[PDB]
């Protein structure tokens, strides 16, 4: 193809941290090229932030962004830059950069977008969900209490997708995360076959490998 | 039939800034790829049309205005901008569908005695119409008193050297600009590129 | 100074019906030099960036199907995907680019109607680890349904439970076009200890007559 | 290559007058100004007049404002100087000197300097 947007990694931080994600251009006439950056905000439509041209740095902002944040560019590694003064928790999003070659065009190439999560972080608790029956038994994990998102879970460590749904999370009233797995298993299942979910959260770095099993 | 954007970008000699050369780019396929692929160009700027993409898209007419001003003035050539270039000797208009090309040319355009032969307009009664090519010495009447092509108190030449030296800042070093402006009319299109 | 309303902001169609999206400017965006709109439509599956699918309101970007094309007049635009899809199941939004700033619509979420399917509910009770800790978290669950409107309602002592609960819903299923649906209980240790007959009424499109299912306590 | 050539030097008992030719063979397009100096015996080489190519419009100096004549045929590639009423003190050389540099402002064709020049020709006023 002609032009591939890179975007930096995923950023966890803290609420006033200051933070410049990258946009680098891979390939050739990244000249023509300005780069704008948009906000999708968790679960929420596309905003335009505003759009920059590396060549003379020609900068323009969306007037619900003007005196936030700064779009730079070092046209000299085909980089466009998109930095925070200081992050406030409403700047958790994921931030798509996004090329058209020239100005008022669609934007017709796209970053895969970083992921921006401004929060102190806080680890689940991690109970299990027993059955009861016989034709079909279901069971599960639920993941409690836990911020900042998000969290990922897998099934006798990963060897189990046989029919597994994993819930969207919901914020509770506490003001932290809980989001529930469970897995359908035929009845006789349960008598013997084991029945482990692991559960890792990356800003507080915890694994857990947390057992289910029917009650008595 | 391959259209010569060849005898415009390498052109030997440029026009001065008001005198600026206009081509009309008709009845020929031009790979533009050719243009935005090559890594030497400063400023690439495109307003309102992809030119990666209308290499599968045909136009009427390709204009391709060539001239020469100082580094500095290179932002000028864009659709809204005001000040001595924008508005006495090269203005775009607010419509506008083309882009702007712009090179470095200390090499080619700048002598040790100092190139004075690329020029510009100073003065003017109004500001120029878009895509107007004003070349009178009509004798500026700035005053009161009216001039009868007698120059002095209130009454200057309305044009200016640029005086390029290789030694000048990157500013006030010569930038060659094209613009290529596209139109599509009603009538049978006749510039397409490959795809 | 633009700005964009996309309606309707739902879309459910049957596989191969057509399926149309409106687009409202309050500007409008025609370029008067060369007689095009300079408006734009987006696909976003979700995970993934958005996807250009059509520029100057009508022409298809490469890697885009026949079944979709666009149309306008001006202020008023529209996007119709004859023969929807699979794969077709996504967000999309409109975009103006007659100047800046750049404006999006709210978006609107197309879905695959299928045949209507009843759910299958699953009741858990707390753990007794988490009553420990202080709280008791009651689980409810309706596993593979369309359509996605399925009433939950809790039953403490076949009394109804209002405010305690929160549900959270799958999106259409990558396989059968379903939805699934987690409703929890959460109250405090204290209060579970109290109630001894916990229950979960589900009234879905599918299900003529409800189904509760329920625990009493120490089971 | 660009060459000035004068003529038309010698001497004139002072209140008559005396025209200088300064012929040009090279790049004639390029011409923005041509400019008279001279240089009196023991003084440093002054000013005299310039004129544009393009309108003829000159800055005649201020100690020869009212006297001399400065004009140019563009078909001829030359510039002439009138010297009426001459003075002892315009007893010097006089060298025609021409400049590619467009000046808006005429009157910098004084401050400014010139990128080729003439070998110049003795003026002697007499009695
Ligand atoms: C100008 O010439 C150079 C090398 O001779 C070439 O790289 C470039 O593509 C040419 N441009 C055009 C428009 O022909």
């Amino acid at each position: 193809t002609q032009m591939q947007l890179v975007q930096s990694g995923t950023e966890v931080k803290k609420p006033g941290e200051s933070l410049k994600i990258s946009c680098k251009g891979s390939g050739y006439g990244f000249i023509t090229y300005w780069i704008g950056w948009v906000r999708q905000m968790p679960g929420k439509g596309l905003e335009w932030m505003g759009i920059i041209y590396p060549g003379d740095s020609e900068t323009r902002y969306s007037p619900s962004f003007q005196g936030q944040v700064t779009i730079s560019a070092d046209k000299s590694i085909n980089t466009a830059y998109l930095q925070w003064s200081s992050l406030k928790a409403s700047d958790t999003a994921i931030y798509y950069c996004a090329g058209g070659s020239g100005i008022s065009t669609p934007m017709d190439v796209w970053g895969q977008g970083t992921t921006v999560t401004v929060a102190s972080t806080k680890g689940p608790s991690v109970f299990p969900l027993a059955p009861s029956s016989g034709g079909t038994a279901a069971l599960g994990c639920l993941v409690k209490d836990y911020f900042p998102e998000p969290v990922t879970v897998s099934w006798n460590s990963g060897a189990l997708t046989s029919g597994v749904h994993t819930f969207p999370a919901v914020l509770q009233s506490s003001g932290l995360y809980s989001l529930s797995s469970v897995v359908t298993v035929p009845s006789s299942s349960l008598g013997t076959q084991t029945y482990i979910c692991n559960v890792n959260h990356k800003p507080s770095n915890t694994k857990v490998d947390k057992k289910v099993e029917p009650k008595s | 039939n391959l259209c010569p954007f060849g005898e415009v970008f390498n052109a030997t000699r440029f026009a001065s800034v008001y005198a600026w050369n206009r081509k009309r780019i008709s009845n020929c396929v031009a790979d533009y790829s050719v243009l935005y692929n090559s890594a030497s160009f400063s400023t690439f700027k495109c307003y309102g049309v992809s030119p990666t993409k209308l290499n599968d898209l045909c136009f009427t007419n390709v204009y391709a205005d060539s001239f020469v001003i100082r580094g500095d003035e290179v932002r000028q050539i864009a659709p809204g901008q005001t000040g001595k270039i924008a508005d006495y000797n090269y203005k775009l208009p607010d419509d506008f569908t083309g882009c702007v090309i712009a090179w470095n040319s200390n090499n080619l355009d700048s002598k040790v005695g100092g190139n004075y032969n690329y020029l510009y307009r100073l003065f003017r009664k109004s500001n120029l119409k878009p895509f107007e090519r004003d070349i009178s010495t009509e004798i500026y009447q700035a005053g009161s008193t009216p001039c009868n092509g007698v120059e002095g108190f209130n009454c200057y030449f309305p044009l200016q050297s640029y005086g390029f030296q290789p030694t000048n800042g990157v500013g006030y070093q010569p930038y060659r600009v094209v613009v290529l402006s596209f139109e599509l009319l009603h009538a049978p299109a006749t510039v397409c590129g490959p795809k | 100074d633009i700005q964009l309303t996309q309606s309707p902001d739902s879309l459910a169609v049957s596989l191969g019906e057509r399926a149309t999206i409106n687009c409202k400017s309050s500007q409008s965006v025609l370029y008067s030099s060369i007689n095009k709109n300079y408006l734009a439509w987006y696909q976003q599956k979700p995970g993934q960036p958005p996807k250009l699918l059509i520029y100057w309101a009508s022409t298809r970007e490469s890697g885009v199907p026949d079944r979709f094309s666009g149309s306008g007049s001006g202020t008023d635009f529209t996007l119709t995907i004859s023969s929807l899809q699979a794969e077709d199941v996504a967000v999309y939004y409109c975009q103006q680019y007659y100047s800046t700033p750049y404006t999006f619509g709210q978006g609107t979420k197309v879905e695959i109607k299928r045949t209507v399917a009843a759910p299958s509910v699953f009741i858990f009770p707390p753990s007794d680890e988490q009553l420990k800790s202080g709280t008791a978290s009651v689980v409810c669950l309706l596993n593979n349904f369309y359509p996605r409107e399925a009433k939950v309602q809790w039953k403490v002592d076949n009394a109804l439970q209002s405010g305690n609960s929160q549900e959270s819903v799958t999106e259409q299923d990558s396989k059968d076009s379903t939805y699934s649906l987690s409703s929890t209980l959460t109250l405090s240790k204290a209060d579970y200890e109290k109630h001894k007959v916990y229950a979960c009424e589900v009234t879905h499109q599918g299900l003529s007559s409800p189904v509760t299912k329920s625990f009493n306590r120490g089971e | 290559q660009v060459q000035l050539v004068e003529s038309g030097g010698g001497l004139m008992q002072a209140g008559g007058s005396l025209r200088l030719s300064c012929a040009v063979s090279g790049r004639t397009f390029s011409t923005a100004a041509m400019g008279w100096f001279r240089q009196a015996p023991g003084k440093e080489r002054e000013f005299v007049a310039a004129i544009r190519w393009s309108g003829g419009s000159a800055y005649y100096a201020d100690s020869v404002k009212g006297r001399f004549t400065i004009s140019r045929d563009k078909a001829k590639n030359t510039v002439y100087l009138q010297m009426n009423s001459l003075k002892y003190e315009d007893t010097a050389v006089y060298y025609c000197a021409r400049t590619e540099n467009v000046r808006s402002l005429l009157s910098d064709y004084a401050t400014w300097p010139y990128d080729y020049w003439g070998q110049g020709t003795q003026v002697t006023v007499s009695s």
